[PDB]
């Protein structure tokens, strides 16, 4: 989608605020939050492509100034409501509840072997997105190619900076979980993978700084032959 | 940046708070979450997980010129060598800056990073304020924010990571550090030099 | 610039709210913001192109979703800032004046003829932007062109979905003051204009409608023969 | 739509409220404001200019080949022949809707609009919402908002205000009034109508 979260190359958005350091986590429900990934992934709510599609359809002015885990939990709601999974009403309810009760006990729970053994195998093994097609690659390094047009409604990895511009091929990194399926809950759909170097003359025109190049990755079926 | 329209950082952050406990008080009730699973978490980003583990790489592939050809060829398969590895660096490509090319990672979609070696992104990387101006004045943005000045002759290469693909930036080994051990070289590799908004520790 | 409100083709920015009905000022200060546009172009704040530009130059949070009248204020505190003719401080001590004592006197002040004039002149003249140039029209009537790629920082009329994609010029209107210009305080530097149409084929890609066309105006130095 | 950062309403309102008055003061005394220029200003488009002219000018259209044939060659001048004109309306087109093709018109850049033939525009008019979506889905969205619904075959042709040229639609007389006299077609001609947002009203 061309939503306000696609923000390469916007300008207006004001200076860094880097304070000189900070904290891993800046308050106990933001690592309830980060925890909750792991949670509702193993739960089915969502995959990574389509938890970062659930990101990219928040109201855009809540988006660019809310602390950045208030992101994972817009969309955890998302896919909650969209899997019925989460009932809005009482969402609603408990929130005025711990609104009014701030200090109340959580639901009394068992904790559970399997969720600390799957937090460790996915922290330390990793989820990898590579996967096996049939098909070779189409592309290959120095081809010159252009980036698609096209404008999907749903999720995609199409930066609108990028399109329509034409740059070089520098690798190949075999096929990989394609996010225009996946994040729209239609399936890993494996497309080979390609990192593609755009000057930034090609990208910003003749504002673009003289000496720069932007390297982006381009799934097959975004880029084409010129 | 000033907004007529937004609430106080108290009254934002007892909203948060709110409505995060009851999520939590649902998901708890489901069964898939629970208290162990939201502690061990924030244990192992807080303290097991982070840019020490970067330090180690980088340092290695100073002191070890076979090691680096391999780090560049397939940084996953390097690093597992040292142990480190695993979610959100299942696929790293290691880019090493030099005299001639200077390199810096942005996830302009979001704030994807390279956890198994740098640990979780501070707040500044993921926010809109970088993100949207690197791909567009990489140079203004080094100088102006990171004290850091490239002079013009030198290109810039700037990597998006819009795949699975984490870049991380091998920054170059700071002059005045012949023989030195792979401990004191590791004093002078910060997460700044990784992500490639600052050069490694001079001195 | 490269700002959010550049809004044209921006997905989820959510359902149109319009009300049945609605008065053309909602509130007395919308009134005083409107009746400021004439007050401060008289006086030297700001040209229409430059007005625009404050407006452009709005944190994009506060944009999306402040009163529209609050964009015409933030405008002419950038403009009066500009131009040294607003004080910040004293507009800060004045603003909490009058939060605390919302029924205080405005200063006294004598009434003057010359607005008036001024402002019904303005209204049934009008402020025609239209210039006469030494060259003749670069274009004309049937050209296929390609909109410009250039991404200037300061102002300009170059909406981000028009750039880089090819057209037909249909009209050509004569030569008016040139924002890129006029908008940056470089002066009215008139540029012949066209009306240019763009398939939504070529605008969005696939996902366009296949029976629809967006015409965009043009300035010359915004396109190119093909 | 809702955004857990934002004050209420009435917050966003005390505090504009304030901010307002304290520069309409400092104006006042640079002696460049006045309250009989606000007051004069906010009486021309509460009451002298708005809709009613448009809709002289699309009936004399209607009831008048020739006056149609000037409006559509230059707008302006056309409009001056019944004493309208002025400020954001020095360079109008008008665009006429037929069984063919169906017109719709938009400032994405911010929101200008057509001032003497229609006042000021709707707040919807000037807000991001109908500014992002018409040029991109302008069908679903003329269904979806204004309940009509334009037929596939059928083109749809959005003008966006990038240039002081201000666009206007001539909307499709409605079936069913040969014969009327102007004051009874007038009845017909909205804003929406002159925006392409609806179609006149039938009947
Ligand atoms: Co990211
Ligand atoms: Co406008």
């Amino acid at each position: 989608m061309n939503g306000v979260y696609d923000v390469g190359g916007t300008d207006g958005l004001g200076p860094i605020n880097r304070p000189a350091d900070e904290p891993v986590f800046r308050a106990e429900w933001e690592k309830v939050a980060f925890a909750m990934f792991p949670a509702t992934f193993r739960a089915g709510f969502m995959g990574l492509d389509e938890f970062r599609f659930g990101i990219e359809q928040m109201n855009p002015a809540e988006y660019l100034e809310s602390p950045y885990y208030w992101h994972w939990i817009r969309t955890y709601i998302h896919h909650g409501v969209r899997t019925g999974k989460i009932d809005l009403e009482e969402l609603e309810r408990r929130t005025q509840y711990y609104r009014e009760n701030p200090d109340a006990p959580l639901p009394e729970h068992e904790q559970k072997p399997e969720l600390i053994e799957f937090v460790n195998q996915a922290v330390y093994g990793g989820l990898p997105a590579s996967r096996e097609v049939d098909r070779p690659p189409k592309f290959k390094e120095g081809d010159v190619v252009r980036f698609s047009t096209a404008s999907p409604k749903g999720h995609a990895r199409r930066a609108r900076y990028v399109r329509g511009k034409t740059g070089t091929v520098v690798k190949h990194h075999g096929a990989y979980i394609y996010p225009d399926t996946a994040g729209n809950g239609l399936g890993e759909c494996p497309e080979h993978l390609y990192t593609v170097r755009f000057t930034a003359q090609e990208l910003w025109g003749p504002e673009g700084d003289p000496n720069s190049s932007v390297y982006y990755d381009c799934w097959e079926p975004y880029i084409e032959l010129v | 940046t000033e907004n007529i329209l937004r609430k106080s950082d108290e009254e934002i952050q007892k909203e948060i708070t709110a409505r995060v406990k009851a999520l939590e008080s649902m998901l708890i009730e489901q069964g898939i979450l629970t208290t162990s699973m939201i502690d061990r978490m924030a244990e192992i980003y807080e303290n097991e997980v982070g840019p020490h583990l970067g330090a180690k790489v980088v340092v290695k592939a100073w002191t070890d010129p076979e090691f680096k050809k391999r780090l560049l060829a397939d940084g996953t398969e390097a690093c597992k060598e040292l142990g480190i590895g695993g979610l959100q660096g299942e696929d790293m490509m290691w880019v090493e800056n030099t005299d001639e090319v200077h390199h810096v990672v942005v996830c302009t979609l979001c704030s994807c990073y390279p956890r198994p070696v740098l640990g979780l992104p501070p707040n500044w990387f993921k926010e809109p304020q970088y993100r949207s101006r690197v791909v567009r004045e990489p140079r203004q943005l080094l100088k102006e924010e990171f004290g850091f000045e490239v002079p013009p002759s030198k290109e810039i290469k700037v990597w998006d990571s819009s795949s699975e693909m984490r870049f991380v930036v091998l920054p170059q080994r700071p002059a005045g550090t012949d023989g030195w051990s792979e401990e004191e070289l590791a004093t002078l590799v910060t997460r700044e030099s990784m992500i490639g908004v600052e050069p490694a520790k001079a001195v």
